[PDB]
């Protein structure tokens, strides 16, 4: 219940349904959330200093979810390859 | 007629470089101010000092108008354009180490 | 539940009636409702792992 | 606040006493008045050092006041006539602190001390000298008020056979002659040369040096710097956080000095000390016979002891002043330095070797004994400034200096402290050292070692792609973060956190490092908490996935402390914290700006000064971040702020009030229209220019008149009998009419209460002298006079009724219109009181 | 009646904000004393810059050149804005001049260099201005923003405000009217603050321009004050990037009886000189500018040519409207009709 | 207060912010002999449970100052420490 990721869920909800007055009444085009983009940005920052066998990146299952769409598929496939490059320990994680 | 030239000496190249004779070198360290140092260098090859603010810190520590410089904040600028020297002094620290040729009334 | 917490002060003009009339579906990830469902699936699968 | 205040008073009376006076000054920073006067009097009469510590400290911080000045002036006037040494100089420092307070009584107090100082010119004579010396530095204007008595009395009193006077009175003459030059000199040179023609040696030489030294600052500016021994292109933050005769007689000045240096060679230590100070400054004015007389005394004083310190200082100035001719005496000077160093005082020897270069290749061989002396702050300051001026072998300098540091750090406490200060002060060319320094701070129980080893490692990681270096930086920075979170001593925790600058933000944005930083946002010390939220806010661009969720949770808590905590300090701390968030994480806060602003406006309409000051500084930072989304609230905040600007009753400072108003007008773009809505705006802002004394505040009051634009004078016009009496009447009528008019003005308002008796005695005398022509004035006088009787109290009532009786006797039949009111008055104020009964019956 | 009395009478009237009375004093001087008794300084006080220049020219022709008459004539040139002639007099006379007049020269020489856009000359002149003056701080802060020395710029502005303390306080004591001059100095200072933001925040640009436009309209319609303000904003905004400012400016020059300056302004906005190519048709790009030029030409008594241009222009407008009317450009079409309507009205009244 | 907390349970967090100002004043100036009114208020905070989530940052500093103050008596310090134990 007290995991940090829960705080991210609140912000994601907040930004998503702050637009609802404008979507319903004004008819504004629903801009997509930066969530998945920003989560890939966090994974990229991890890769920069990821050589050591430290705690694995929290966002690994998010990278999986990003592969399902096309909007961020190119960026994820790049980062996922760079991660697998780090070593065979990482490829084991991605398979698990 | 747009540019202004206040330097009587037409050229000083190859005359400075020769040791001794007309001038004796001196190094002036000028501290920055709230509104600026107050000196201008407008010499093409020798980078002679164009003007000095009489009320500025530079005029208090010597720095007469009829002078030539060859090095700023350590870096030797004996042969560069005046505009390039203006870039170096602004991009450098607040306090500037300057070498003045300081011709001895000749 | 989000609309019952104290954090609603941060979004004035968000009542339950707006939540009832949220546009989209739970399948179409390009809609607002499908966006949240997709995000939620990622966040929950991340906490678990 | 009384018993324990007197308990610690006798404690400080009987290092520990200075800290008890600093804590008393720190307690006076927050802070009854009678008990402080009694506590000061308790410490005064008893010991004398603690009494001066009590007086001076309170006056400076609590502020000089008419009550405090009148009382403590008698205490200071009692100490001066007779006191011990050391205590006298402390009492003279309490004069200087009082004289720089900036009060109206300062003009009287300073001129009281100066006039009595001239009367004296031994605890009397040296006291007057310290008073005049400190006042000459602190107060140039009133020191110049008595210059002709100054020179005449002092040239008599200086040459008396005393040492303490000669030390201070020349420093007073120094402070005086500097003020005379920038704005006497013949009378100075006459009395100085009269004195020269062994007590009458070292004083004349100092007076002659004053004319030499002031005429040429080049000599003094070298001595002044040796005694002590950002960028213009930077982009400002996008959100602004809240904030002649001395040259003509100079020839004879050195002429009588060249002979004095030979005359007073070893006559009556003190004279030799002043000679070796003066000789270089005289030579720097005019350098061979003058040099030969100098060199004989200087070179002989270097071999001797108790002067070697000042001898090299003169020798270093002589080497710079006399360039070529000094080169003959190089073998003499260098042999003495080569003999002086092996014994290890020599901190000055190195300073003068730096001034000797201020060069030859011989210095390369001179380095191997120099470094063998040892680590001193003078040595490393010299070698640093040596590579500045002559960078011929800067690599060889760093080679030997790093070899010295390596020999040291391969191997008590205070030396390791200074060795780390050296290692982190100036640049160097370091992996093992830093991984070994990671061991020292963890395994040191010394607070000062940990605090310095932290400052050192943070400085030595300025070189921050190689995997090994990254893994090393990651290891060290993880250990540093652990120390910054876990160390008990909060000073060490604050230093470490402050040292984690922009440079490290690439590493701090790692998950593990960010989990540590979050813990740090709940530190016991509010100041550390402030610094942590700034760092995390700055990282909200690097790793938004972590930082943005966490700052939202923190924002909720901040707004909870604001709204629901009913406590000044907690609310003040919460506002301050929201300040740092707005500035460092503006993207996060932009969607939530309307909630925050409503919460803050509600705080502004609540019925502690620092809370409103921090709330205003936050609203001002929101203005810039809002980016035109706060327009709907601008007219609300404008009313609030204009309500707070007018009057000085409001606790909140006008400065920050005016600053936040500036930021609103600027960002939101409310120009010209506010002038129409609030017409007093131009009258309020031109009133600060006539009232405010602070520059910063006056500066803002202009910057806000700037942003609001320059209103057209017509647009501002749209936005907003005594001579006549004489013009008509003859003078014999005019005089009653003007007298009455002048009395009627006093009759209204509370001014009448002070002058109740005199006003009505006049009006009665006027009516009696006029006769029946006073009837004219009846409609003016009566309604006021009756309302005065209504609101008057006590004794005046009876007197007014007495004088009303006189009035009625003069007016006679004409009083009929006002008679009904008079009866009502009588009916209301008739009491069984015997006094008023006799009065009313007469009326 | 004495000349000294008349001079003092003029200065008293200006302090009392009664310009018309002081002008009447000069008319009295003209009649009863002629012209020799009228010094050029009298025109300078009355802001008769055209007649003051004629006076200083007549005086400098007969009398030998003097520091006082040179500065007087140069002061007139800067008020008119003839930056070409003012910079010519500077470059000619530098070594010929003493250091006392030098400090009274550079404040005007820098203004001229800034106007012409020659930044090397401007740097030389600003150093000669004394730092203790308000202007000395202001002009140093301007050369800061040209070189992007933002940190030093803010420093110099603060000292400039500090030096305006003495001026603002003195003028405020005796009515708002006298304080207006100081008020304009702070206006230009706070505008220089909003040029630093303009050079740092691309997102804030259109907001700053709207603020600038609304601020200038609250300011008084004096041409001198506008020239100062527009020269400042021109540090980061070319005249083409904001037409309506420079068109309203030209209109003031027209109403104030300075059509020469109005003409130069309009030529600079048009892009070319119609005055030179009389046979060619007027350029259609920027039509609101062209229209302003024609109604200026009419005031210049070239009213047969103006009328002919208007006939050509409206034929061009109505053809440019018809062919370019799509659904997209509806706001442009609405502004083009509002223009064409005013064109047709001018056609009529002119006919 | 203790009886309202057990009665409402989860719904108490709506009303707790009104009571917080008085509870924070109790800690600042408690003149109770041996601060037994403070000890009682600690025992109440234990019942508050997961209600304190949104307000723990407010309550905790007073509690922390309570068990770290040496002037304060040992019973009241044990009561504060045992409270933090439970709330954990
Ligand atoms: O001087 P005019 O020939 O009579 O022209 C005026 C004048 O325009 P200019 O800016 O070119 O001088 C008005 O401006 P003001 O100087 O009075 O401020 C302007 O009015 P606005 O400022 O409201 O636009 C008005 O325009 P309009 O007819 O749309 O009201 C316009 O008239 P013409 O264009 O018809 O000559």
């Amino acid at each position: 219940y007290m995991h940090a990721m829960w705080q991210a869920w609140d912000l994601a909800v907040d930004i998503c349904l702050s637009q609802l007055p404008t979507i319903i009444e004004e008819g504004t085009a629903f801009r997509h959330s930066p969530f998945f983009a920003e989560q890939l940005t966090a994974f990229q920052v991890w890769l920069t200093m990821g050589v050591e066998n430290r705690n694995p990146p929290e966002q690994l299952p998010i990278v999986l979810q990003v592969l399902l769409s096309q909007v961020h598929r190119l960026r994820a496939l790049d980062l996922l390859g760079r991660f697998l490059d780090l070593g065979p320990w990482a490829v084991s994680l991605a398979l698990s | 007629c747009n540019p202004k030239s206040v330097l009587k000496r037409p050229v000083t190249s190859e005359e400075l470089l020769t040791p001794g004779a007309p001038y004796a070198r001196k190094t002036f360290t000028i501290v920055g101010d709230a509104v600026g140092w107050g000196f201008v260098v407008r010499g093409s090859k020798p980078c002679h000092i164009q003007a000095v603010d009489p009320s500025g810190p530079a005029a208090a520590a010597g720095m007469k108008v009829c002078q030539f410089v060859v090095s700023v904040n350590g870096l030797n600028v004996l042969h560069v354009d005046y505009r390039t020297v203006n870039n170096l002094i602004l991009t450098g620290p607040r306090t500037i180490v300057m070498e003045v040729m300081e011709e001895l009334e000749c | 539940w989000f609309c019952m917490q104290k954090c609603v002060s941060l979004v004035p003009g968000v009542t339950l009636d707006l939540i009832e009339k949220i546009p989209g579906r739970l399948n179409d990830r390009r809609t607002p409702l499908g966006e949240l469902n997709w995000i939620f699936t990622a966040i929950t699968d991340t906490i678990a792992w | 606040x009384x018993x324990x205040x007197x308990x610690x008073x006798x404690x400080x009376x009987x290092x520990x006493x200075x800290x008890x006076x600093x804590x008393x000054x720190x307690x006076x920073x927050x802070x009854s008045t009678r008990f402080y006067d009694q506590l000061n009097h308790h410490i005064f009469e008893l010991e004398r050092k603690g009494g001066i510590l009590a007086i001076a400290s309170l006056i400076g911080v609590e502020g000089g006041n008419a009550t405090r000045i009148g009382r403590f002036a008698n205490y200071l006037r009692n100490l001066l006539p007779s006191n011990d040494p050391v205590v006298m100089e402390m009492a003279s420092k309490a004069i200087g602190r009082l004289a720089m307070a900036g009060d109206t009584f300062t003009a009287e107090y300073v001129e009281f001390e100066v006039k009595r100082a001239l009367e004296w010119l031994e605890g009397r004579r040296h006291a007057a000298v310290l008073v005049l010396r400190e006042l000459a530095i602190s107060v140039p204007t009133f020191f110049f008020q008595q210059v002709q008595p100054f020179f005449d009395n002092i040239f008599v009193a200086v040459w008396d056979p005393k040492q303490a006077i000669r030390e201070g009175a020349v420093a007073a003459l120094r402070a005086c002659l500097i003020l005379t030059t920038q704005r006497w000199y013949r009378h100075t040179f006459e009395e100085a040369e009269k004195g020269f023609d062994d007590d009458r040696i070292h004083g004349a030489l100092l007076i002659l040096n004053e004319l030499v030294r002031i005429s040429s600052m080049e000599g003094e500016r070298l001595r002044e710097e040796m005694e002590e021994i950002m960028g213009f292109g930077t982009k400002p933050r996008h959100i602004t956080p809240f904030t002649x005769x001395x040259x003509x007689x100079x020839x004879x000045x050195x002429x009588x000095x060249x002979x004095x240096x030979x005359x007073x060679x070893x006559x009556x230590s003190l004279i030799q000390m002043t000679i070796l100070n003066l000789l270089p400054r005289l030579a720097a004015f005019r350098p061979t016979q003058y040099l030969q007389d100098t060199m004989n005394h200087v070179l002989s004083c270097v071999k001797k002891e108790k002067e070697r310190t000042a001898a090299f200082q003169a020798l270093g100035l002589l080497s710079v002043a006399v360039r070529s001719e000094f080169k003959v005496y190089l073998p003499r000077v260098l042999d003495i330095i080569r003999a002086a160093l092996p014994p290890k005082v020599d901190a000055t020897v190195f300073t003068c070797i730096s001034m000797l270069a201020r060069i030859q290749q011989d210095i390369k061989e001179l380095l191997e004994p120099m470094l063998a002396v040892g680590l001193s702050p003078a040595l490393t300051a010299v070698l640093y400034d040596l590579s500045r001026q002559i960078p011929q072998l800067k690599k060889d300098i760093q080679d030997g200096l790093l070899k010295m540091l390596s020999l040291v750090l391969m191997h008590d406490v205070g030396s390791i402290t200074l060795a780390l200060r050296t290692l982190g002060s100036f640049e160097f060319e370091l992996t093992q050292f830093v991984r070994h320094c990671a061991d020292h701070f963890l395994n040191s129980e010394h607070k000062e070692i940990r605090m310095e080893a932290a400052r050192t490692c943070s400085r030595l990681l300025t070189p921050s792609v190689s995997q090994t270096a990254v893994q090393v930086v990651a290891d060290v920075l993880s250990k540093l973060l652990v120390v910054g979170i876990t160390d008990p001593d909060p000073d060490i925790r604050y230093c470490v956190l402050a040292s984690l600058d922009e440079r490290f933000d690439a590493h701090l944005a790692q998950a593990e490092n960010l989990q540590a930083l979050f813990v740090a946002l709940n530190d016991q010390v509010f100041e550390i908490r402030e610094l942590a939220i700034c760092t995390v806010g700055r990282l909200s661009s690097m790793n938004p996935a972590f930082v943005m969720p966490f700052l939202r949770k923190m924002l909720i808590q901040i707004l909870t402390e604001l709204e629901h905590s009913g406590i000044g300090r907690i609310k003040e701390q919460s506002a301050r914290m929201l300040g740092h968030l707005v500035s460092n994480a503006p993207r996060l806060i932009r969607p939530y700006m309307e909630p925050i602003l409503k919460a803050l406006i509600l705080k502004l309409k609540d019925p502690n000064p620092g809370v409103i000051n921090n709330v205003l500084a936050t609203i001002g930072e929101l203005a810039q971040v809002s980016g035109l989304e706060m327009r709907k609230w601008v007219d609300e905040l404008f009313i609030i702020i204009m309500d707070m600007l007018q009057d000085s009753s409001l606790l909140a400072k006008r400065q920050v009030a005016l600053w936040t108003l500036g930021q609103l007008v600027a960002s939101t773009g409310y120009v010209v229209e506010p002038y129409r809505k609030y017409p007093t705006l131009l009258e309020v802002l031109l009133n600060f220019l006539k009232t405010e004394q602070n520059q910063g505040t006056r500066r803002e009051a202009i910057r806000v008149l700037g942003l609001l634009g320059a209103l057209d004078p017509y647009k501002h016009k749209v936005n907003i009998e005594m001579l006549v009496n004489m013009g008509n009447l003859p003078l014999d009528e005019f005089y009653p009419a003007v007298s009455m008019v002048a009395l009627m003005r006093i009759f209204r308002d509370q001014s009448l209460s002070h002058h109740h008796t005199m006003v009505v005695q006049a009006i009665t005398f006027i009516f009696k002298s006029l006769g029946l022509k006073c009837v004219q004035f009846l409609p003016q006088v009566m309604p006021t006079f009756l309302n005065v009787i209504r609101v008057c109290d006590g004794a005046i009532r009876e007197f007014l009724f007495q004088q009303l009786g006189m009035l009625v006797s003069f007016v006679k039949s004409h009083i009929r219109p006002y008679m009904d009111e008079i009866v009502t008055l009588m009916r209301e104020f008739w009491v069984m009181n015997t006094s008023i009964q006799s009065t009313i019956i007469l009326l | 009646p004495t000349p000294a009395i008349l001079e003092s009478l003029i200065s008293i009237n200006n302090k009392l904000q009664q310009p018309e009375a002081a002008a009447g004093v000069l008319e009295y001087a003209m009649k009863h004393f002629g012209e020799l008794e009228i010094q050029a300084t009298w025109y300078e006080k009355l802001h008769e810059w055209e007649d003051a220049l004629v006076a200083y020219d007549k005086k400098m022709d007969t009398n030998k050149d003097d520091p006082e008459l040179m500065l007087g004539r140069m002061r007139c040139l800067e008020a008119l804005g003839e930056w070409g002639q003012l910079h010519q007099q500077c470059c000619e006379k530098w070594t010929l001049v003493n250091d006392e007049t030098q400090a009274k020269m550079a404040r005007m020489a820098a203004a001229a260099a800034w106007g012409l856009g020659q930044w090397d000359s401007m740097e030389e002149y600003t150093c000669m201005i004394p730092r203790d003056t308000h202007d000395g701080a202001f002009y140093r802060a301007v050369l800061a923003l040209h070189q992007d020395l933002f940190s030093l710029a803010q420093q110099c502005i603060d000292k400039a405000r500090d030096l305006l303390d003495a001026e603002l306080t003195a003028m405020a004591g005796e009515s708002y009217s006298r304080a207006y001059g100081a008020m304009v100095s702070c206006h230009m200072l706070s505008e220089l603050e909003e040029v630093i933001q303009y050079k740092l925040v691309p997102e804030r640009r259109e907001i700053i321009r709207q603020i600038w436009w609304e601020r200038l309209q609250g300011c008084q319609r004096i041409v001198e004050d506008w020239q100062k303000i527009l020269m400042v904003r021109s540090l980061v905004v070319s005249p083409h990037e904001d037409m309506r400012t420079w068109l309203k400016y030209a209109s003031l020059c027209g109403k104030s009886g300075r059509l020469a300056l109005a003409h130069k302004t309009l030529v600079l906005l048009l892009g070319v000189d119609p005055s030179r190519q009389l046979d060619h048709p007027l350029p259609t790009v920027h039509p609101q500018v062209t229209y302003a030029y024609m109604k200026n030409m009419w005031k210049s008594a070239r009213k047969i040519d103006a009328f002919q241009h208007m006939q050509h222009f409206v034929q061009t407008m109505q053809q440019q409207a018809q062919h370019a009317i799509a659904t997209e450009d509806q706001q442009h079409k609405q502004e083009l009709h509002k223009l064409m309507a005013r064109c047709f009205l001018k056609l009529g009244e002119w006919q | 207060i203790e009886q309202i907390v057990v009665a409402l349970g989860g719904e108490f967090k709506l009303y707790l912010p009104q009571l917080i100002p008085h509870m924070l004043r109790v800690f600042m100036h408690d003149n109770s002999p041996g601060r037994i009114v403070s000890i009682k208020l600690l025992a109440a905070i234990q019942l508050f449970g997961a209600n304190l989530d949104d307000y723990l940052h407010l309550l905790l500093p007073p509690i922390v100052k309570l068990f770290d103050a040496p002037e304060a008596p040992l019973p009241s310090r044990k009561a504060a420490l045992e409270t933090v134990d439970r709330l954990t």
